[PDB]
């Protein structure tokens, strides 16, 4: 609660590793909305 | 009805909506310079040789890609248009090799011809040139890729006409190179048509290599009989000998391609 | 009371209140600092009210070109056709000298995530892809954590902020390419192709990412949208000159005592900005050679112009340059201005996509010429040749990277032509 | 050395073994689902970057694996690999050192950093140390211009360097520790070195300045 403007509070990112970003994306998938569909599996289909 | 009126050099022409500035000029008889545009391939807009002034507009537009709008006046012979053409032609020839004597495209080269008609007459390039290594894409198409001007007509053709996604660009910048990346052959029943659409001597016919020159061939418009399609062809002869076979445009049969058995 | 002296922004009016990372970047603190506040009430007023707030503020794009943001976002506001609509947030951040977007993403991530929701609701989008350069790995992970915290708290997703509007925020990482910051070349990179810009038309608000209507907006342009809707459109326009409104983030670097990122009012005099926040030029204002007022693309300006130049879109256009990203690069008299600008041309040569002729060949050509000027191995006639070579690249290319390589050269010739020629004499005398 | 045509070698041929681990196959599943149905090719960049984090570099066989699972033509995956500079197509050392020498980092003496590293590791730019730990290269702006000079080793920035701060970083990496990223001077991020000229007051709280009906 003290307005201590003398410390760097962004220290979490010093523990991230090789798969931090893609692990978060995996957890986030349960939240996303259903994706829209163009209608075909690919432009080549 | 749905036609819109545009002006080409002050001359009224009625065009469908969606017509490009390059196609509007066709209807008055003016052919805009081009390298990357081909009417039977998708629009690319990368060579920048079709840049044309639009009256009362500060920036030139790529004619091949820009749809016309009502009331536009296209200035194809304007000072701003001509200076755009000399600049682009100046860039295209900066790294091009001095090969015309040893290059099979000599005499029928759109780079040579459009340099003469829309380019400067001299060079102010005082640096070294780019040299690219050559790639073997089969027994029928020879690649001298230092001559390539990166129009990606071979890429767009092979993807879209021949249904083969084997050609692409690798790298970027001045070192962007057309090819397959790996050692692979572009062997297709229609593969030999990249030779014609390549506007330069980067892709030439190996069987035809070095034998003749364009000006000395006699053209006989004949028919292919290697199958039952009936492709219209041109037989090039010189001194009573058949030198090569080329497609002849017939819209309702072979369009402007032929198979490699015909070629 | 039309204000006449601009600057001296008070911390009450600043937007990025955690610019320096001295508070909690996670959701709890960001809510303490006023982020995610009455976001529901903002979203229930609708796409028209939100856009009008942005139009009133006079907000212009903070990504370089500087287009009026309210007008630009209004193209999307049209009836659907059956295709989804998207918001692409340009966090490529690749303009040399520019590092403002880096701070927003890692120290105010929830200001961005809300701007995506507010900006998205204004344009009618279903989700926001946030393109971020692949080097900013730690910043991307902080952004992913914040987006998770917002998801778990119901602020984004199905029925976002208790409003009935559904919104997703996706974070996609690049692979190394300044050219993916170009708005159409960005879109292409999200689609899994080489980052090569597209010709326009069609415009992205017609055919964009995946072929769908799309607006591409800078990180800073989106990160201030919720605040303009909160504190008001009129509040924002009360800062800066007419038509150049708002408070801007500034990167001062080069030969200053204290290179720093800071927020300051628009139209702040350039001399005041360097002296007041960055600690002044290395060796006093008399040691200043030239200043690049907004990243590499903008032309440099000499010390004489720096005296009374205001840092906004219109003032810097008068001086034959541009605000750009507001990345101020400072060079002192010990600098080799020719070597300094030749290295920028070497940068653009390395970043050109190679797609179109004037830049694939022209930029590499200017690089070879600028390399000889550095040693003096040329003739004075080539300088007017290099000037004309640049004017053929400018305006004849697909994207504005071709422009961005010509303007650095034109600025050097415009203000330091005697310096160039002087070096050529020395080379001639030595090799005589 | 910046060649954009592939020539098969015994170590980099189409039959060189590569396959995503079962954990990384799950990560691809979430990657792919971020994009509309029918536009799986959007996943080419992240999936290739994932292939490189598992393997450290992209062999030609890894590229063909990405093409297979995404059902993209292999050439369109070769194009992406060559276009973007982060993708490594030759083996790089365990620590890939990248020194920004663009102008804003050049004006704060990034050559001293480049000379300091070259002398310590006994390599020149673009080479790999004999034991394969380090690979040095130059790079363009890394978006850390205020904190120049700066280098990136793997995914971490070490900023405001001095020709002895970097030589300490390298000593730790040889030892096995990984030094903490961030500025190596007396500042924590981008703030002015002289203890802040703005944002010194307490931040205002929720509801400050909100207009009439918000
Ligand atoms: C080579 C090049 C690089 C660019 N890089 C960025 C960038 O990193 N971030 C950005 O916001 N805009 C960048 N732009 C500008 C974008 O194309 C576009 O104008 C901007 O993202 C639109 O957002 P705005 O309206 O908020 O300015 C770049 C443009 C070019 C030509
Ligand atoms: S491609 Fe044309 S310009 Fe080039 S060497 Fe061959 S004939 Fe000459
Ligand atoms: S090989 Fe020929 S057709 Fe293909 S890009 Fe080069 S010049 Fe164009
Ligand atoms: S101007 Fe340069 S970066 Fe832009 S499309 Fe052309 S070659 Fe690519
Ligand atoms: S023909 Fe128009 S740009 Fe190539
Ligand atoms: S110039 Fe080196 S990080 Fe920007
Ligand atoms: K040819």
């Amino acid at each position: 609660e003290p307005f201590d403007n003398t410390t760097y509070k962004n220290l979490q990112h010093h523990d991230y590793s090789t798969y931090t970003f893609l692990d978060l994306n995996l957890d986030l998938s349960k939240f996303r909305m259903p994706q829209p569909s163009s209608g075909r599996e690919s432009p080549r289909h | 009805s749905n036609l819109i009126e545009v002006f080409v050099d002050g001359q009224s022409v009625m065009v469908e909506p969606g017509t490009t500035v390059l196609q509007a000029c066709e209807k008055v008889g003016m052919q805009i310079p081009r390298f990357c545009y081909h009417e039977r391939l998708s629009v690319a807009g990368n060579c920048r040789m079709c840049l044309v002034e639009i009256e009362k507009a500060p920036k030139v537009v790529a004619a091949c890609a820009m749809p016309v709008m009502k009331g536009w006046n296209i200035l194809t012979n304007s000072e701003k248009t001509k200076k755009a053409r000399e600049g682009v032609m100046e860039f295209l020839l900066a790294n091009h090799p001095l090969d015309c004597p040893i290059c099979d495209q000599g005499g029928e080269c759109d780079l040579q011809d459009q340099s003469m008609m829309f380019g400067s007459d001299r060079s102010r390039f005082l640096e070294g040139k780019r040299a690219v290594e050559d790639k073997n894409i089969g027994p029928l198409v020879k690649t001298i890729m230092t001559r390539c001007i990166q129009c990606t007509r071979c890429i767009r053709f092979a993807s879209e006409i021949a249904g083969v996604d084997d050609l692409g660009t690798t790298g970027r910048g001045n070192d962007m190179q057309v090819g397959t990346y790996i050692e692979k052959m572009f062997m297709s029943e229609l593969s030999g048509n990249i030779i014609d659409i390549c506007p330069v001597g980067a892709l030439t016919s190996k069987p035809y290599a070095f034998t003749a020159r364009p000006w000395e061939t006699r053209k006989t418009e004949s028919i292919d009989v290697m199958d039952a399609v009936g492709s219209n062809i041109v037989v090039s002869t010189r001194t009573g000998e058949v030198m090569r076979i080329l497609p002849r445009m017939h819209e309702d049969i072979n369009e402007e391609w032929i198979s490699d058995k015909t070629r | 009371p039309k204000k006449t002296s601009f600057g001296s922004l008070k911390d009450e009016d600043r937007i990025f209140t955690n610019l320096y990372g001295r508070h909690d970047w996670r959701l709890k603190g960001a809510q303490s600092r006023g982020d995610w506040y009455k976001t529901k009430e903002i979203l229930l007023k609708g796409p028209d009210w939100i856009l009008g707030e942005v139009k009133t503020s006079g907000l212009r794009g903070r990504g370089g070109a500087g287009f009026p943001t309210g007008l630009k976002w209004s193209f999307m506001n049209k009836p659907s056709d059956g295709r989804p609509k998207y918001l692409v947030v340009n966090a490529d951040e690749g303009e040399p000298g520019t590092c403002k977007d880096r701070e927003i993403i890692r120290h105010d991530p929830h200001k961005l995530v809300e701007g995506c929701l507010v900006g998205g609701r204004a344009m009618g989008a279903r989700a926001a892809y946030i393109y971020i350069r692949g080097e900013f790995y730690n910043e991307a992970s902080n952004l992913q954590v914040a987006i998770r915290e917002a998801y778990e708290a119901g602020l984004i997703g199905k029925n976002a902020c208790g409003s009935g509007y559904d919104f997703d925020v996706f974070v996609v990482r690049g692979a190394g390419a300044y050219i993916c910051g170009e708005e159409t070349a960005l879109i292409e990179s999200i689609e899994g192709k080489q980052g090569k810009p597209r010709l326009k038309p069609p415009f992205p608000a017609d055919v964009g990412v995946f072929g769908c209507p799309t607006t591409v907006a800078n990180v800073e342009t989106v990160a201030v949208s919720p605040t303009i809707c909160r504190r008001g459109g009129a509040w924002f326009a009360s800062f800066g000159r007419e038509r150049n409104s708002g408070t801007k983030l500034f990167n001062i670097s080069g030969h200053v005592n204290n290179p720093c990122t800071v927020e300051e009012e628009m139209s702040v005099p350039l001399k005041e900005l360097i002296e007041k926040h960055a600690g002044g030029v290395t060796g006093g204002w008399d040691n200043l050679l030239a200043v690049i007022p907004g990243g590499s693309s903008t032309p440099l300006i000499p010390k004489s112009v720096c005296e009374t130049v205001l840092m906004d879109f219109d003032a810097l256009i008068q001086a034959q340059t541009g605000l750009g990203t507001a990345a101020v690069i400072v060079m002192d008299r010990s600098t080799d201005i020719v070597k300094a600008i030749a290295r920028l041309i070497e940068f653009y040569k390395h970043e050109s996509c190679g797609q179109c002729t004037p830049c694939r060949e022209g930029v590499d050509w200017m690089n070879k010429v600028m390399a000889r000027f550095v040693r003096g191995d040329a003739r004075p006639a080539e300088i007017d040749s290099l000037w004309e070579i640049s004017k053929q690249i400018e305006g004849h290319t697909i994207c504005a990277l071709g422009d961005g390589a010509a303007w650095p050269v034109q600025g050097l010739i415009r203000h330091f032509r005697p310096e160039l020629e002087e070096r050529m004499q020395q080379f001639a005398q030595q090799h005589q | 050395g910046a060649l954009f045509v592939h020539r098969d070698t015994p170590e980099n041929n189409p039959e060189t073994p590569f396959d995503f681990t079962p954990e990384n196959y799950k990560r691809i599943e979430a990657i792919v689902k971020n994009y509309p149905e029918g536009h799986k090719a959007a996943a080419v960049l992240p999936v290739l970057d994932l292939a490189q984090r598992q393997n450290g570099w992209l062999p030609i066989s890894a590229m063909n694996k990405v093409a297979e699972i995404l059902q993209v033509p292999p050439m369109r995956v070769y194009e992406v690999a060559t276009f973007y500079t982060m993708y490594n197509r030759k083996p790089v050392g365990k620590y890939h050192i990248q020194v920004c020498t663009t102008t804003p980092c050049m004006l704060r003496n990034s050559d001293s950093i480049l000379e300091a590293i070259q002398k310590k590791l006994g390599i020149k730019v673009g080479e790999t140390t004999p034991d394969k730990l380090f690979t040095l290269i130059e790079v363009e702006c890394l978006g850390a211009c205020v904190n120049a000079p700066m280098v990136q080793i793997n995914d971490n920035y070490y900023e405001d360097l001095t020709p002895k701060d970097i030589e300490e970083i390298i000593d730790e990496l040889k030892a096995g520790k990984i030094p903490k990223p961030g500025p190596r001077s007396g500042r924590f991020s981008c703030e002015p070195a002289g203890g802040l000229t703005s944002l010194t007051e307490p931040p205002k709280g929720p509801g400050f300045g909100v207009q009439a009906g918000l």
